[PDB]
């Protein structure tokens, strides 16, 4: 209840990427008007970054374990309001949440050193879903009280199964690196989209003062996305709200020719086998 | 007003601005029929909807969703949907993907390679496929060699697909890609050709014909040369006869070094040498074959075979303590007590010349910081010498 | 004394493999034909140069004739 504090969470990532973005451009503008143990330090970040290493090695599974284990926190989490207050001593979660988000900022930090050009490390999907999803929990545990903002971001993290695998030496052919990359790309963006629906059906319009809000449970958003995206539409469940619509016209846009030239190849690619071997 | 030139943007021009100009104004012709009645019935027969809603209700038609929240309920408005059904659901289908295609060609390869400080790098280029840049990887940077610092700098023509990319993750610190071509005097620029230790030339050894292979190395070296006079280069060839068209360009410094490679030449000089000597041939080309040590237990040929494999040849300068030493002296102490063999030495005078084996008394030890050749297991042991006190 | 000297005519079918035939010149694949050191030497040839040679012909009257009496040596 009380004042609403939605708007301290969107901004405090708002002013990490702008400003990150400012501070970088400018330094880069003042070298051009005012006109190695460095190198060392970024090479071992490389190193470790790469699994060339043993302690490469074990880094990049914690991420691909720590990646699930915080998106599993997320799916727990929807069923409770939007907007509410807890103590953080008294909860075993944004606890064990906590934590994660303390690896994942280190993670960051060792990826921003091995990039060559910052600023177009600073633009890169990694970089912003992590800029979007990280401050948010430090200023809820400062403040006591928690939204459920942009935390649906999470599951963007899927794409980089493609790599982190490639870097342990699994995937060598031609075939499992296709079907791994049609798959992960298809999920994410699936689960990406319900969750966004999630938050703007459950939440109202904010000018209209949220007094048009419709109930919804993230299963049936995800069940409703993958009707629209068959184009089967039954009439049962549809988005109400003008941001819900909004939203479906360009998804509708997009998704069809996603699924359309997606399964095909998928089903495809499964099921070569040589139907007259063996012995 | 030569804003447009080229043929993709005006393909995606003429695309959007039709899509988009069809969908807004069938959106308002049904927004005009609903809002009004039909006139026959004296317009008692209306409905209230806003412009926007229309607009979302044709996408929905179009893209075949269905959903049914909202529908037409006058006769006109039914009418021009079976007639817009008809027609734009064709337009929808074929027009989206078009678009979603023609953006998305984007060049994954462009860009420039800083350049390191007190860190040198090389530049290959030539005729660049899987085998051939995963055996030249796995003999490069390979660990018998002594710790290198090297950074590699593919440079071709044709975008590689995924294996080769799975291959430049596996070796993500030591090796980049740029896409250009050697002859356009940029890409040269683009790749800090101007400071690099040297260029290498891989050259396709199965080909049709011999000579075009020939012709189109000299036209690679040539640019090069031209582009910068004084930077060292490998080549391959495969002719011996076209070896002599290399030292027609002006500044082809082979003194300096400057090497190429003529593989019909070395073949024949192998299976002749042979000739004399049964197995030389292959006993000599193990020796340049980066290869580490292998143990087996099952008491068979290869337990002795593998054995001999692991040697390879280094080069280093010899200690001070050789001075006055006969060959034959030097070779055998070298042998008995550092179990090194020091196979033959160059001789170090106004012009270079090296001596395979020498007889005692004929040839003393010039230590003039001579260099000598050497075999052994890895680079590690070759500097057990050069370090010899009396220790 | 070297081979320097020599003078030399060549033709060529593609006019970019210009850069190829000095040393000594400032190569780059923008400028055209008429600017290149062996062009305007009076080394190098290529047939490209005389499509111009339609447009010319039709406003002047006997161009045509003029070029082959003083080329071809009687007409
Ligand atoms: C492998 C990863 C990606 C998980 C994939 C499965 C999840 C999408 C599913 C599995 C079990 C599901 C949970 C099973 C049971 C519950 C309890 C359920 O409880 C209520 O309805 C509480 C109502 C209230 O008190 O407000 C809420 C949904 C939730 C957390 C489900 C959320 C979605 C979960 C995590
Ligand atoms: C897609 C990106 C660019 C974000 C866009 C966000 C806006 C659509 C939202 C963010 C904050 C919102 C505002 C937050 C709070 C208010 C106050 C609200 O009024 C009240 O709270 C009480 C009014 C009364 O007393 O009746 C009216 C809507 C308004 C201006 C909202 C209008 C819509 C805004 C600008
Ligand atoms: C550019 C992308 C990324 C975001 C697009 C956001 C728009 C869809 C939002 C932003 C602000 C919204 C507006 C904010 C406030 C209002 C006033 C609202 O009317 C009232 O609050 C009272 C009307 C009355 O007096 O009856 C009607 C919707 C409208 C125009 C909203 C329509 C939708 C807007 C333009
Ligand atoms: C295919 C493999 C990976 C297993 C996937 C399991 C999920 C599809 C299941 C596990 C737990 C299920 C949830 C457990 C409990 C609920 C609450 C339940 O609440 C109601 O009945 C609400 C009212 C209604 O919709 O009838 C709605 C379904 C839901 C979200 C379930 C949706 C389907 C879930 C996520
Ligand atoms: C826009 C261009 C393509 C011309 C289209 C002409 C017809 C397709 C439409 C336009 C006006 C319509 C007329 C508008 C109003 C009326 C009156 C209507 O009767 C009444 O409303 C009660 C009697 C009266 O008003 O006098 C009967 C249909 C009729 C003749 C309509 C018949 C169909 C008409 C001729
Ligand atoms: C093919 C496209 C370009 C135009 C199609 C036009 C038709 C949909 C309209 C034109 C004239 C209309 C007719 C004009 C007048 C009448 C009389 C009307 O009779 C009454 O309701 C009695 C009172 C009155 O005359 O208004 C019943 C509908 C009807 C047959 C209308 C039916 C619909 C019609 C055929
Ligand atoms: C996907 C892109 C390329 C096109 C999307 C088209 C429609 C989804 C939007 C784009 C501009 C919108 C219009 C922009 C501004 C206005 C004025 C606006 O006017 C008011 O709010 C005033 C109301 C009053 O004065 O009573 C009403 C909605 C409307 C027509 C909007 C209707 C919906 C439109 C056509
Ligand atoms: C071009 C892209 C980036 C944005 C397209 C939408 C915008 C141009 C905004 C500006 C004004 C908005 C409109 C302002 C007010 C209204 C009235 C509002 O009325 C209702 O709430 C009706 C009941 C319902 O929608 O369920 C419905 C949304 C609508 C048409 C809004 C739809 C979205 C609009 C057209
Ligand atoms: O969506 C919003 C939600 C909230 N708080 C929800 C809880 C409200 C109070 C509790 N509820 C009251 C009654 O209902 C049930 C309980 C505040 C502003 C919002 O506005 C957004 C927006 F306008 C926008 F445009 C975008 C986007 F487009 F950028 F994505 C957003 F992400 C937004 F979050
Ligand atoms: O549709 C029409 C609308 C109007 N405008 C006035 C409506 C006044 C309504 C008053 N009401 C008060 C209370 O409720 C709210 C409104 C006039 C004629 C029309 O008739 C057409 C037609 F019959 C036709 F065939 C074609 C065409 F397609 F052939 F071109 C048309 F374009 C037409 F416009
Ligand atoms: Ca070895
Ligand atoms: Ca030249
Ligand atoms: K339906
Ligand atoms: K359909
Ligand atoms: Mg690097």
């Amino acid at each position: 209840r009380g004042q609403r504090m939605w708007w301290a969470f969107l901004a405090s990532s708002m002013v990490t990427f702008f400003g990150g973005l400012f501070i970088i451009l400018l330094w880069r503008t003042l070298k051009y008007l005012w006109t190695g143990w460095m190198t060392s330090v970024k090479d071992w970040a490389g190193v470790m970054i790469s699994a060339q290493t043993l302690t490469g090695r074990v880094l990049v599974v914690l991420v691909f374990a720590l990646s699930i284990g915080a998106l599993v926190i997320y799916f727990i989490d929807s069923s409770n309001p939007i907007e509410s207050c807890q103590n953080f001593y008294k909860d075993f979660t944004l606890q064990i949440d906590m934590a994660f988000n303390v690896f994942f900022l280190l993670y960051f930090g060792l990826r921003f050193i091995a990039a060559n050009d910052k600023l177009w490390f600073w633009l890169e999907v990694n970089s912003v879903v992590d800029f979007f999803t990280v401050p948010p929990v430090f200023v809820s545990v400062y403040l006591n009280r928690s939204w459920l903002g942009l935390r649906f971001l999470r599951a963007l993290r899927l794409i980089q199964f493609s790599e982190i695998l490639q870097f342990l030496n699994i995937l060598k052919t031609s075939n499992s690196i296709k079907l791994v990359n049609l798959l992960s790309i298809f999920i994410s963006t699936w689960l990406t989209a319900a969750g966004f629906i999630h938050l703007v059906e459950n939440s109202g319009d904010p000018w209209e003062n949220f007094q048009n809000n419709q109930a919804l449970t993230y299963w049936e958003c995800v069940y409703l996305l993958m009707v629209t995206m068959s184009t089967v539409g039954y009439g049962d469940v549809y988005a109400k709200t003008t941001l819900g619509r909004l939203f479906m016209v360009f998804f509708i846009l997009g998704g069809l020719a996603m699924f359309a030239s997606y399964v095909p190849e998928i089903i495809e690619l499964i099921g070569n086998r040589k139907k007259y071997g063996g012995s | 007003l030569n804003i447009l030139k080229t043929s993709n943007s005006i393909k995606l021009v003429n695309l959007l601005s039709i899509f988009i100009s069809t969908w807004l104004t069938a959106a308002g012709f049904i927004h005009l029929v609903e809002n009004s009645g039909d006139p026959w019935e004296n317009f008692q027969n209306n409905q209230a909807l806003t412009y926007w809603e229309c607009v979302y209700l044709l996408m929905v038609t179009m893209s075949t969703v269905g959903y049914g929240d909202v529908y037409a309920k006058t006769t006109l408005g039914r009418l021009f949907m079976v007639f817009f059904i008809l027609g734009g659901l064709a337009m929808f289908a074929s027009y989206v993907p078009e678009i979603i295609e023609l953006i998305g060609n984007r060049k994954k390869y462009g860009g420039s390679y800083s350049a390191v400080s007190g860190r040198k790098h090389i530049v290959v280029c030539g005729h660049i496929t899987l085998e051939s840049v995963s055996n030249f990887l796995k003999d490069f940077l390979h660990k018998d060699r002594d710790d290198v610092n090297v950074e590699i700098v593919f440079l071709h023509n044709i975008s590689p697909n995924l294996e080769l990319e799975a291959l430049f993750k596996r070796h993500f610190t030591q090796v980049e890609f740029y896409q250009g071509s050697v002859l356009n005097p940029h890409d040269l620029a683009r790749v800090k050709i101007e400071s690099a230790d040297a260029c290498l030339i891989l050259a396709n050894k199965y080909c049709a014909d011999p000579d075009a292979e020939d012709a189109s190395n000299i036209m690679r070296v040539i640019s090069i040369k031209n582009y910068h006079p004084k930077i060292r280069i490998i080549t391959q060839m495969l002719q011996y006869h076209n070896k002599a068209h290399l030292l027609n360009i002006p500044s082809w410094n082979w003194k300096e070094g400057d090497d190429a490679i003529c593989l019909a030449e070395l073949k024949l000089g192998f299976i002749a040498q042979s000739c004399l000597a049964q197995g030389l041939s292959t006993m000599l080309a193990n020796l340049f074959s980066m290869r580490s040590f292998i143990k087996i237990e099952e008491d068979t040929w290869q337990k002795y075979y593998l054995e001999g494999v692991s040697n390879e040849m280094y080069t280093e300068y010899l200690s001070s303590a050789f001075v006055g030493l006969s060959f034959p002296t030097v070779c055998e102490l070298c042998f008995v007590k550092l179990k090194l063999l020091m196979i033959a030495i160059e001789y170090k005078s106004a012009n270079r010349e090296s001596r395979i084996l020498i007889n005692p008394g004929n040839h003393l030890k010039i230590q003039e910081g001579t260099l000598g050749f050497f075999i052994a297991s890895d680079a590690k042991e070759v500097k057990r010498a050069f370090f010899y006190c009396k220790a | 004394t070297t081979g320097v000297n020599i003078p030399i005519i060549t033709e060529l079918v593609n006019d970019t493999n210009v850069q190829f035939l000095d040393q000594d010149d400032d190569d780059d694949p923008d400028t055209e034909l008429y600017l290149t050191q062996p062009f305007a030497c009076g080394t190098a040839f290529a047939v490209s140069v005389l499509d111009s040679l339609m447009s010319a012909t039709y406003f002047n009257d006997n161009i045509l004739t003029l070029i082959r009496t003083l080329v071809t040596g009687g007409a």
